[PDB]
């Protein structure tokens, strides 16, 4: 079964960086989009960016092309994400999740989230 | 009506040697390049029409050795092709060509499934086109076919971007002109809309491919002496296009329904061909080709001065990558540097010749006057070419009859 | 950015009713859309995409409509199960959006 | 005994596997990975009185006019070069000097980087007035591709506008369209 | 110009592929998806004076005796008949 | 009949395939993979009144002048004895 495991929920100070990693198993990992997006407490969905092991090749939103860096490694198949000047309004919770369109299907798995608090 | 040349022409015992030289084609193989509306580096590719027009001396006004046998009166001097050699020098190598922006959405063999992202887009994708060595030599340029959008629909229709009506359009091939392809010999430029369901090098030209029917039909044979083709190619992959279907299935064939389903797939499939090996063995190149007896009534007369030889050559397509640095920095860094793609493609010309002479008589006017009467204004006892593009070569005052000291002329002396 | 808004932002309910909810898209989507239910503290999954097509697994009583920018969903039927957050997400152009949500509890 | 040569480099800009599909994605600061890459196959012997030479693309003179500019396409031009021992045969890359005109040293396997391989050119064997570099010569030499990749790096030469048309979201940032 | 058409089906009886691995058995309610292909080369030509008559496979008469059946297997008769245009390679 | 002879390795350093694409450069403790493999297919008749030479790669004799190593690598020499059977084939 295709398994999608993230890092445990992390406190940080704010401008600082944090770091969070989410390890997939059960598919062939290469050739699948993972994308990170993030929900807030009373908030809705929004989308962070998308990256494919293959190239690594980044695309970022327009509201957070700078205060990211995200990329993956093969050798246990787990994509990384770090963020950089940490606004206090960014405590949230946060999902990566691959999806595989099929000829008449869509593939759909989510992690279980990472709560990231930050504050003073 | 028409009868063959030999019947009035005679061969005389006089050979020359021309050669070209050094011919050199340097440039981009996707897109001409311009900077303010003018083109310093054109389309230079080994997928390319390659046309030259070669201009001969006038036999007649030449430093002829044996003048005795030439008489002003009742009497014309022509030059007849004899032989012929295509000097590539050019290593092999497979041509690669793509578009960033292409109509590759689903891939139907289901190793990628690739699955129709979301959303009417395109993806980049590449691929080869087929192996195609062919050569034609004469004294008339070639004429080569393609369909296309010519006149419209029967009675009056009333649409907005249906299917137009496909005709058969017969074009001149002059340089300029693109090659065949796997994906049909079309005006992609004007048919295709999109712009997008071909790589960039045929997304807006027009492919064309001799007609060899209408070739070989003409009554004088003036448009071939002699044609050589190998092809080769064999589909790879497989896949659709996107968008709507504007002919769709019969329900009669297909059964629809429950979920997942009601939603039928794009009834468009093609392929991506690919050309598998090359080898110096099944090249056509490189050697010397004589000229025994042509399939038409003309036996290498180059009327007019003027000669046409064209060749396509996969073989020698290698495309040259060149990187150059803006600046530097201590790790790599990829602003720095800049990427460009530059072809060439090297020719030499080498043709041995044999002089040829004509008796003027009522019959022999009346004839070489119906079949063309510009030749009758040229020997002095319009032209729609000057419109078209050709790659022009001046063989003027480089005919030589001390053939021994070229290769051409050791191969010629060996047989005969 | 495609941007919508999601009516009614909440709606209250009893078991074995019908219910529908809209959204409006910003600009044109064609049939580029899915549907997101989230029960709290958990991560949502995908139960209605293509604008009109469930997923499988899924209780046919799901149902969805809509093109343009005007986009419906309806339930014929309520289970105590479905009380959750339902959302629209367009997957038309990259930003993707979400709507704001829409939360349904028992009367 | 028969065996294939077997060449790579740790460090090349495979941007990205083109040929069944495409993930055009912005590039980051590095996205080199290893490669592995066979050659050609090439059976060639040459015989004379006279060493033989070659053709090999390079920079040639100059840009021509007065120019100012950082980083554009240099004049190439064909150099004949005699050639000599230890050179490298020539390969499907072309046979041009890599160590001057690929400015990464990182396009191609390592034992063509800082080296060129070079195409002996048959016409000047047969062109000079004695045929001293050539007595009689074999070759036979079969390739066939196998994989399609763009390359990593800026478009120094962008697509025109008329042949292509972009828009909307994850694009006004074109894909590579160096394609080998 | 030589070049190779390509077929296919939009929803084909495409279960599985089983060249190196294979997925679950049993199927669910409909796996039937878009897959294209080509055929075989073919080259023929055939001249005389009278045209010339083909064969193929067909559901002939029905099965001897008097068996009852509900989908069975249909009986296999090479049925011959002229060559007319319309008709397509193998 | 025809068949091919298949060999392999239950534990073989296949570190990372490089015909597409490559992994991180850095190896572990110990990356070592069961793997299958084939070799070239060769036929061949030697005939003779005496057994015939067979040379093969290997190690030759210590090192020139008298230096210090230890997992080094060695010289070179192709070494040429007689065929015997019991000698694997190229």
């Amino acid at each position: 079964q295709v398994q999608l495991v993230q890092s445990g929920s992390e406190v940080k100070k704010p401008g600082a960086s944090v770091t969070v990693s989410c390890k997939a198993s059960g598919y062939v990992f290469t050739g699948q989009y993972i994308h990170w997006v993030r929900q807030a407490p009373g908030q809705g969905l929004e989308w962070i960016g998308w990256i494919t092991p293959n190239t690594g090749g980044t695309n970022y939103g327009q509201k957070f092309e700078d205060r990211v860096s995200m990329t993956r490694e093969t050798s246990i198949s787990t994509a990384y994400m770090e963020l950089r000047s940490l606004r206090s309004d960014d405590t949230a919770v946060y999902y990566c999740l691959t999806r595989r369109y099929g000829h008449y299907d869509l593939f759909e798995y989510w992690g279980q989230g990472t709560l990231v608090t930050v504050s003073s | 009506k028409v009868v063959a040349t030999d019947a009035y022409v005679t061969r005389t015992n006089i050979f020359y040697h021309a050669s070209s030289s050094r011919l050199l084609a340097v440039g981009h193989p996707y897109f001409s390049i311009k900077r303010a509306n003018k083109t310093v580096v054109p389309k230079v590719s080994g997928y390319q029409y390659r046309v030259f027009k070669v201009v001969l001396p006038d036999p007649n006004k030449f430093a002829l050795p044996d003048s005795s046998l030439f008489d002003p009166t009742t009497q014309r001097l022509v030059w007849a092709c004899t032989g012929l050699e295509v000097g590539r020098g050019q290593p092999l190598g497979v041509g690669v060509s793509g578009h960033p922006f292409l109509n590759k959405y689903d891939d139907v063999e289901n190793s990628g499934s690739g699955g129709n992202p979301g959303q009417d887009n395109r993806v980049n994708v590449g691929m080869d086109y087929k192996q195609t060595q062919l050569c034609m030599v004469g004294c008339a340029p070639p004429l080569g076919e393609h369909w296309g959008k010519g006149k419209q629909c029967t009675n009056t229709p009333v649409q907005a971007g249906d299917c137009p009506p496909l005709e058969l359009i017969t074009s001149v091939i002059q340089d300029g002109d693109m090659v065949d392809t796997g994906f049909g010999a079309m005006n992609f430029a004007d048919l295709q809309t999109n712009k997008s369901d071909v790589p960039i090098d045929i997304c807006g030209t027009t492919c064309k491919y001799p007609d060899y029917l209408q070739m070989a039909a003409d009554p004088y044979g003036d448009r071939l002496f002699f044609f050589l083709r190998k092809e080769q190619m064999f589909a790879r992959h497989f896949f659709n296009r996107a968008g709507e279907v504007g002919e769709p299935v019969p329900d009669t064939l297909i059964i629809k329904g429950s979920g997942n389903r009601t939603s039928v797939g794009s009834s468009i499939y093609v392929n991506t061909p690919s050309g598998s090996l090359v080898s110096s063995e099944a090249q056509l190149f490189n050697k010397p080709y004589w000229l025994q007896k042509a399939q038409g009534h003309n036996n290498g007369i180059c009327w007019g001065n003027q000669l046409f030889v064209t060749v396509v050559d996969t073989t020698r397509s290698t495309n040259m990558t060149l990187c150059a640095s803006v600046t530097t920095s201590s790790t790599y860094t990829n602003s720095d540097y800049k990427e460009y793609m530059r072809h060439v493609e090297e020719y030499d010309l080498q043709f041995i010749f044999q002089l040829c002479s004509i008796t003027l008589s009522a019959e022999v006017v009346a004839y070489i006057h119906t079949m063309n009467p510009s030749v009758l204004e040229d020997w002095n006892f319009p032209d729609p070419y000057k419109n078209l593009s050709f790659w022009e070569v001046n063989l003027k005052e480089k005919f030589s009859s001390e053939l021994d000291q070229y290769p051409l002329g050791r191969k010629f002396l060996l047989q005969s | 950015d495609i941007q919508m808004t999601q009516s009614p932002s909440t709606l209250s309910a009893s078991v074995g009713d019908r219910v529908t909810i809209t959204c409006r898209a910003s600009q044109t989507i064609y049939n580029w859309l899915a549907w997101y239910q989230q029960k709290p503290g958990k991560a949502p999954n995908i139960l209605i995409y293509k604008a009109s097509t469930l997923q499988n697994g899924v209780p046919a009583r799901f149902s969805g409509g809509g093109s343009g920018t005007e986009f419906t969903l309806t339930i014929s039927g309520l289970q105590p199960d479905d009380f959750a957050t339902y959302y629209c997400q367009q997957y038309n152009s990259y930003p993707w959006t979400f709507g704001q949500g829409t939360k349904v509890e028992i009367k």
